[PDB]
RNA sequence: AGCGCCGUGGCGCAGUGGAAGCGCGCAGGGCUCAUAACCCUGAUGUCCUCGGAUCGAAACCGAGCGGCGCUACCA
RNA sequence: CUCUAACUAUAAAAAUCUCUCUUCUC
């Protein structure tokens, strides 16, 4: 039956798409239907920030972050927690899941 | 008694290889004896025990046996010796059986005198091993050597020569060649008679018509390969001269 | 001596007149079972097939080379 | 060499371990004061204690 | 200046054996080239932050001993085809060398990152582990 | 950590005994003067050490070389040509951007504009330059993106490709890094764009050495004093 | 008729120089609702006999014993 | 009725399965 009214796909008028290797599995699959997080993290964490700190020169840096934007496929995201199945009347939801951290 | 270590000390070195008897497994790993150095008990710990998974664990240690492992940290202050058993080479795995049979060997020439004159064993055993394996290598070429010449026993002093002589008791190589003959001579057993003659006065037999075997009984591994083609030479020469031809391969 | 016996399976003695690969994939096919060529050293070379069809097997040892069937004493077990 | 550390825990952080027995502690070493630390703990805890460590350089994450 | 001797730390972390390797300015001559695995025994743990952390101790006494104090540490996980991301112990062995007294300065990401080439390891279907 | 195959298909010695340190001085036209310390291994003929040093290559940050945290996202490549002793001159090789800057200002909703171009200098220096731009939100957008037309690509594109080719064909290297420390050619780069469209944050990104003449050692001369 | 191997627990190896050695086997038990798989404990003997050295020997050797490969029937 | 910030990290192995299926109006 019709799972989904967008396929699970994202494409709906591109007719082919650039496959793009997954992050961990390494499966090929088209990049809408890549499910994607960009990963904007801190080069260290709180628990150094400090250590690194006082072990400075050029007091106050500006700790430069890594940036990086994750094309996982979607067997490991299902596995590795990324994405969740939801029930079927929330699966029309497509916001962020409320703020993450407020 | 069983007892004063094969080597200089009795304490072992860091990351050094032995073999090992198992006694016991309480929970964790076993805390074992050692028959490669001195008697204290090495353990070693579940996670550096079997290269495959761990799901069974009496078929693997086979406690009662010898086993090859490596010891990684000493403790040479009151004695503790963490020991382990993966991370040994497939072909240093060689080394630890022929090392670990070498100690034995030692181990089974000087326990006899300390049973036949109920000496201490560690008295004998500290003054022989002095000579015995730091000289250049280990003890067993120095007693063959001393067998057919003797001069390692004499280096330094035993406490007698009662056991030195109930020793040499105790302990009181062939290498084969062919010789093929094409002769088409009329004489060519004469030949091979006065070349034997010769050459055996070291020891030649008969295996077929053109067959002649030696097994020379060397006592270097050097002396007989040269005995060997000198005997080679004369059957050549000897024989490619009365008419006939003779080959060795 | 060649001689050939079957132990619950394994075929202990083969005789070399043809090539083992294709034995063993005339073998699978008409047991259907799971077929193993262990060469254990100096003994008897190993060919083992599961279940119990030592007919079936009589049945390919006539159909593969065999023609004597008269030193094939196969133990039951 | 005797490099043994003391800490005293000011939070509890649940407990963590597939076996549930392990508790995550964040402990402000007795010397130094200002400094702050996670470590995991086996057997029973209280805010208020004082706890031993061999090493304080290793920063405990979940046990899994 | 303040009469300091700078180095770069630039730590490799991939997602096992953790490296830790530190040159001169110049980037050519070595220093203290002991890694992860150095440190410890199961060959297994080499990714684990023990094992990044006591590599970098060593890398900061021998440091000390040949007189670079302030670092310039180029953090560089494995990228190019595989994953773009920093492994964990490198990490824990930058925050080592920040405790044992050596000084810090301008840490870099230098992951090697490609526009796209080498088609890479994995076939169609990828890892079925 | 113990032992391994050692497929070989003590005689030890110290490595930091027949070693010995070097000074690096930057360009007069960079502010801190003095950069750092270099290791060689001792100067013995037949291989001195001045054959090994110069080529070498030594990667500062431009905040180091001007005091400022300005230039922090900026990054410089120095080339090792001279040895004074116990101190070395070392001209300018290239300049980059630090990889985290270019990440943060490569954000969504606002497609970028890369214009690479390969120039003559003044001088003989043959140079490669590229020009990084990003969309700009007017201080008024409801509308929540703002891509640009390839028509205003290729614009923006093209203009910037003859203002690199003056600001570099113009003035020599020393002149092009005078220009590149205040960053004059960006707010250039901004204003004669201006009229097509907003374009947030343009940089010079990896000024990259293609080629050099000879050696011109009184320009090297020149430079260090 | 010679020299080199085998020398049994139902079996092939295994060390041969501290004394009962591994797996295959077979019996029982464990696992599971049950079976296969997996996990444990077992009874099997003259490692053929004679000696020597040997505190200690099946082993290290030596002087006969049952079968295997060659010489090739070695008038 | 003025509001655009914070982050972590697992994939060991696991095959098979007999009957006997039928009844709602006051
Ligand atoms: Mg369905
Ligand atoms: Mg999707
Ligand atoms: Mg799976
Ligand atoms: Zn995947």
């Amino acid at each position: 039956p019709k799972k989904r009214a967008s396929n699970g796909r994202n494409k709906k008028g591109r007719g082919h798409v650039k496959p793009v290797r997954c992050v961990n599995c390494s499966r090929s699959v088209p990049k809408d239907k890549a499910i994607k997080r960009m990963a904007i993290r801190n080069i260290v964490e709180a628990a150094a920030i400090r250590d690194l700190s006082e072990a400075s020169v050029y007091a106050e840096y500006a700790l430069p972050k890594t940036y990086n934007k994750l094309h996982y496929c979607i067997s490991c995201a299902i596995h590795a927690r990324i994405v969740r199945v939801r029930s079927r009347t929330d699966r029309r939801i497509r916001a962020p899941p409320q703020r993450p951290r407020f | 008694t069983s007892h004063c270590r094969f080597y200089e000390n009795k304490y072992p070195e860091i990351d050094d290889i032995v073999m090992v008897n198992v006694q016991q497994i309480a929970e964790m790993g076993a805390y074992v004896k050692l028959l490669e150095y001195d008697n204290i008990e090495g353990m070693i710990l579940l996670s550096e025990l079997s290269r495959r998974r761990i799901r069974s664990i009496q078929k693997l240690i086979r406690v009662g046996k010898n086993d090859v492992a490596v010891v990684l940290r000493v403790d040479k202050e009151k004695g503790y010796i963490d020991l382990s058993k993966r991370r040994v080479s497939s072909e240093d795995i060689i080394k630890c059986e022929e090392k670990y049979q070498k100690s034995k060997t030692v181990h089974s020439i000087l326990r006899y005198c300390a049973e036949k004159f109920q000496i201490p064993l560690e008295e004998l055993y500290k003054t022989i091993a002095w000579p015995l394996s730091r000289k250049f290598g280990h003890a067993y070429e120095a007693f063959k050597l001393s067998i057919i010449d003797e001069t390692v026993w004499e280096g330094i002093e035993p406490p007698s020569k009662d056991v030195l002589d109930e020793l040499k008791n105790y302990i009181s190589v062939k290498i084969r060649a062919d010789v093929e003959v094409s002769c088409f001579s009329y004489e060519g057993i004469d030949a091979i008679k006065d070349a034997l003659k010769s050459a055996e006065d070291v020891k030649v037999k008969l295996v077929a018509a053109p067959l002649y075997v030696l097994t020379t009984q060397a006592l270097d591994k050097q002396k007989g390969i040269e005995q060997l083609e000198s005997a080679i030479e004369k059957i050549t020469e000897v024989i490619t001269k009365y008419g006939g031809v003779c080959n060795i391969t | 001596s060649n001689y050939i016996h079957i132990r619950i399976t394994t075929v202990q003695g083969v005789p070399e007149e043809y090539d083992l690969k294709r034995i063993l994939k005339v073998l699978k096919k008409d047991f259907a079972c799971n077929g193993n060529i262990v060469k254990d050293p100096e003994m008897g070379e190993i060919i083992q097939l599961q279940g119990d069809q030592r007919a079936k097997v009589c049945e390919f040892m006539i159909s593969q080379l065999g023609l004597q069937k008269k030193n094939i004493k196969i133990h039951g077990f | 060499k005797t490099p043994v550390t003391l800490a005293k825990v000011i939070k509890v952080l649940g407990r963590t371990g597939s076996r549930g027995g392990v508790t995550q502690v964040r402990v402000e070493f007795l010397e130094d004061t200002t400094r702050t630390i996670v470590r995991n703990v086996k057997g029973p805890v209280r805010e208020g204690d004082i706890l031993v460590l061999m090493e304080s350089e290793r920063e405990a994450r979940r046990l899994r | 200046d303040n009469s300091q001797v700078f180095g770069v730390a630039r730590i490799f972390a991939s997602f096992n054996d953790t490296f830790v390797h530190v040159t001169d300015l110049s980037g050519r001559e070595t220093i203290a080239r002991v890694t992860g695995g150095m440190k410890v025994k199961a060959d297994r743990d080499e990714s684990s932050p023990y094992a990044a952390m006591l590599a970098a101790q060593d890398v900061a006494a021998k440091c000390k001993e040949v007189g670079i104090t302030a670092v310039h540490i180029k953090i560089r996980a494995t990228g190019g085809t595989r994953s773009k991301t920093p492994g964990p112990g490198g990490q824990a062995a930058l925050r080592a060398l920040a405790r044992s007294g050596l000084r810090i300065g301008r840490i870099e990401d230098v992951t090697p990152v490609p526009s796209d080439s080498t088609r890479k390891k994995g076939g169609r279907r990828g890892r079925r582990l | 950590a113990v032992g391994k195959n050692k497929r070989l298909s003590k005689r030890v010695v110290d490595p930091f005994t027949r070693k010995e340190w070097y000074d690096i001085k930057a360009p007069s036209t960079f502010e801190n003067r003095n950069v750092g310390k270099t290791l060689v291994n001792k100067s013995v003929g037949l291989k001195n050490a001045s054959d090994s040093l110069k080529g070498r290559v030594v990667e500062v940050c431009l905040a180091d070389l001007q005091g400022s945290e300005d230039h922090s996202f900026r990054k410089v490549k120095l080339r090792v040509d001279e040895v004074q002793g116990k101190n070395l001159l070392t001209n300018f090789h290239g300049m980059d951007f630090t990889t985290d800057k270019l990440r943060s200002m490569v954000r969504k909703w606002q497609t970028l504009i890369e214009a690479n171009v390969t120039v003559k200098t003044s001088d003989d220096y043959v140079l490669r330059i590229f020009a990084i731009a990003f969309t700009r939100k007017q201080a008024n957008q409801v509308k929540r993106t703002s891509y640009a037309q390839s028509s205003h690509i290729r614009q923006i594109r093209k203009v910037i490709s003859e203002i690199l080719t003056r600001e570099v064909q113009n003035s020599t290297l020393a002149q092009l890094t005078s220009k590149l420390i205040p960053e004059v050619i960006n707010k250039e780069i901004e204003n004669a764009t201006k009229d097509i469209f907003p374009l947030q944050n343009v940089h010079i990104r990896k000024v990259k050495l293609l080629k050099q003449p000879k050696f011109d050692l009184g320009s090297l001369l020149s430079l260090h004093g």
